């Protein structure tokens, strides 16, 4: 029985594998049934440690962080995959993975309308249909930059030097592709 | 179907947690399993010019206790060798271990726990 | 006029001295160097220094308080008392725990037995001198090389003669009574030991070829922790053990720059 060492946001459900935004592999999140609210899960592994929990051993030395994600990442990663198949799609018809079958988790989520209008063209009579635009995108990645940025010099991390800094950080959430046009933007 | 890539955790468990001592050793020990921490590390640890000192297999050890940062809380969970886990139990604070000295400020460990902090930032709502 | 102090716990060090003597600080004193515990795996490893002046060397001899390897514990502790109400004879001794030479040994800078040996003599010495005593002659008792270790003591000492022999203890009377001080302090030691783990006889001289040691040895082995503070883990006898008996132990000696700096990775199980 191997022990886990967790560390979750103060008010906390299950633990689902869904698609990496940027990598395009496999990812652990942790989503609240009752909230709908997703978070993602990241390990701290350096070599020579170990967990001592009261009267036991764990061999890894790991800590577990349970951090909330922006949904609007994992979204795109399905916007842009039906973006160059054609045009103009229903959400149930562009979020869909038979390798991740728990990206329906997405579907469901508070608010999806307000979240989607930052990178998405939509048609429907009150629908709902959905087609990403890659001006809102970067316009959205601009404003997600500049986010980031105020936070790097609130936690004094490490104008031009901070902002290349930020770009590198986003480009974690968002694929290859994408970060170049973010640049040039 | 879909419940292969979910492993669901018990929700009153994590309320029923009495705290538990965490210590991090600057060292790989293969074994996974019961120790007497009572028996042999938990009463040699004495409080020396620098922080705490004990030492484990005949090295001197030297920490301090590091607090988990507010908006954050512990948690320790566990998994058989449906699929479910469950928070056995709960911590406010973990003691920081490092061979002779005290990891220094450039620690890794240390950089781990401002994470989210600015994950909190980065993923918030634009307006 | 006992030696007390030894009751309570040890982690480190543990430094007990007779108050200084009035001659002591106005005629020139000579000083004697000897040492208890060196070869066990089990316990502490004690230095003592005893102190006389000059005229009253010969007053020294007249009291039997000459080492011998027949001399019962008992037997010592006798001529140690005997020291303590003579006017003259002076003594400090340093009680190094196991712990102590486990932890030294096995730094991240190798500090060898016979630094660690040779520098707890020094400050003995040394103590001597900053307590006013006026230290004029050193006789020192080794079991190695005596060429390297008088050049040591005279960079060390620059105005004190320095006298370091082989069987030194046979030799030289103040040798021989800063003996009985070390062997009494170790015998003292290991006998009220006070003992820093929570559970709890018989071990033998404490000596790797022992068979009552090594019998100890065996007994007490603990998978995660190997065995308990009493047992020098730097020595072989140990070492071999624990390759063998207990589980391994692996120290440092034996996606973005953020995440990369602070060993953060997402996680793709559990």
């Amino acid at each position: 029985m191997r022990q886990h060492v967790f560390l979750v946001s103060e008010y906390l459900l299950m633990f689902v594998k869904l698609v990496n935004p940027c990598s395009g592999e496999g990812a652990i999140y942790l989503f609240n049934m009752c909230l709908q609210q997703l978070f993602e899960v990241k390990v701290f592994k350096e070599k020579h440690h170990s967990w001592f929990i009261n009267q036991s051993v764990q061999s890894g030395g790991l800590l577990h962080f349970a951090t909330p994600v922006d949904p609007l990442f994992l979204l795109l990663h399905y916007l842009i995959k039906a973006d160059k198949e054609g045009k103009f799609q229903p959400l149930d018809q562009v979020v869909v993975d038979n390798v991740f079958p728990n990206c329906i988790l997405l579907l469901k989520l508070p608010g999806l309308e307000k979240l989607l209008h930052h990178v998405t063209e939509e048609k429907g009579n009150p629908k709902k249909y959905y087609k990403y635009s890659k001006e809102k995108t970067l316009k959205w990645l601009e404003k997600k930059v500049n986010q980031t940025v105020a936070a790097l010099k609130t936690n004094n991390v490490n104008e031009e030097d901070y902002i290349r800094y930020a770009h590198g950080l986003i480009s974690d959430y968002i694929p290859k592709e994408l970060s170049d046009d973010l640049s040039k933007y | 179907a879909i419940e292969r890539h979910r492993v669901h955790l018990r929700s009153a468990t994590l309320r029923d947690a009495v705290p538990a001592t965490l210590h991090l050793l600057p060292c790989e020990v293969a074994v996974d399993g019961p120790a007497p921490v009572g028996r042999f590390f938990t009463p040699a640890i004495r409080q020396g010019p620098e922080g705490l000192e004990v030492s484990f297999r005949g090295r001197c050890l030297r920490g301090e206790e590091v607090a988990v940062p507010p908006g954050l809380v512990g948690y320790v969970m566990v998994t058989e060798e449906d699929r479910f886990i469950g928070a056995t139990a709960n911590f406010s604070r973990f003691t920081l271990w490092g061979l002779e000295t005290i990891p220094g400020p450039d620690a890794k460990v240390r950089g781990a726990l401002t994470w989210p902090s600015l994950a909190a930032a980065i993923h918030a709502q634009v307006p | 006029m006992d030696l007390s102090e030894l009751e309570r716990d040890n982690t480190g060090r543990c430094r007990l001295s007779s108050p200084v003597p009035a001659v002591c600080r106005k005629e020139p004193c000579v000083l004697g160097v000897d040492e208890a515990g060196r070869g066990p795996v089990l316990g502490p490893m004690v230095y003592a220094i005893c102190y006389c002046p000059l005229p009253r060397l010969a007053d020294l001899e007249a009291l039997k308080v000459a080492d011998s390897k027949t001399l019962l514990e008992s037997e010592r502790e006798r001529l140690f008392a005997k020291m303590e109400d003579t006017d003259f004879v002076g003594w400090a001794l340093d009680v190094l725990s196991p712990n102590l030479i486990s932890t030294s040994m096995l730094g991240r800078v190798k500090y060898n037995l016979n630094s660690l040996s040779h520098d707890t003599a020094t400050g003995l010495i040394q103590y001597a001198l900053d307590q006013g005593v006026n230290v004029t002659q050193v006789f020192v008792d080794t079991v190695g090389m005596p060429e390297t270790y008088q050049a040591r003591l005279q960079q060390s000492f620059p105005g004190i003669e320095v006298t370091v022999k082989a069987k030194a203890d046979a030799l030289y009377p103040v040798v021989s009574a800063a003996s009985i001080c070390a062997k009494v302090a170790r015998d003292q030691a290991v006998k009220k030991w006070q003992f820093v783990e929570k559970l709890q006889t018989d071990y033998g001289s404490g000596y790797p070829n022992d068979p009552k040691t090594k019998a100890w040895l065996k007994e007490h082995v603990e998978p995660v922790f190997g065995f308990p503070q009493f047992v020098r883990f730097s020595w072989r006898t140990a070492q071999t053990i624990l390759e063998k008996e207990a589980e391994d132990v692996i120290w440092e000696d034996s996606s973005h720059r953020y995440f990369l700096e602070r060993g953060l990775e997402s996680a793709t199980s559990l």
